[PDB]
């Protein structure tokens, strides 16, 4: 939860401040990629089945963003990440 | 000015308002997701209920941000 939070607040601050897609990708890659290594502890077991679904659902918005390249495609995903926050 | 006095269960009222706003946010977010899912009609919908869908959308996010700002201010 703490490294997910530490990625999330930095990404939100960068998005609110400067709006650079390169640093959005840089701040969003590690949390997105570390969830598909499989469990190694009970904390990971509790994390993957409780919060993975909403993040994967919001990942569809960024998947559509990477092909549409329009600004409005990320507002709903940012609302979902705000609820996650 | 008479109503401006604090009261006796102010923390109770704060928690009651917090639960009300959280439930309202969850309901509004679920309704927005339902409308977004229904928006995929696989059609252009030119001169159709499409613009009704975006005006309902724009009516939804405004209430979402109002709920969020009141939750933060609480």
């Amino acid at each position: 939860h703490e490294q997910w939070y530490e990625g999330l607040d930095d990404a939100s601050r960068q998005f609110f401040g400067e709006h650079n897609t390169e640093k959005m990708f840089a701040a969003l890659e590690p949390l997105y990629e570390m969830l598909k290594r499989g469990p190694e502890t009970l904390r990971e077991i509790s994390f993957q089945n409780s919060f993975g679904r909403d993040l994967n659902d919001a990942y569809e918005w960024l998947m559509n963003y990477k092909k549409s390249k329009d600004v409005s495609n990320l507002n709903q995903a940012w609302d979902i990440y705000y609820n996650v926050f | 000015l008479k109503h401006f006095i604090s009261g006796f269960q102010d923390a109770e009222v704060i928690l009651r308002l917090q639960q009300e706003f959280e439930e309202q946010y969850q309901q509004l977010h679920s309704q927005l997701q339902h409308l977004q899912n229904q928006s995929h009609l696989q059609q252009q919908q030119s001169q159709q209920q499409q613009q009704h869908l975006e005006q309902q959308q724009m009516k939804i996010e405004k209430q979402i941000r109002h709920c969020q700002v009141m939750q933060n201010q609480l």
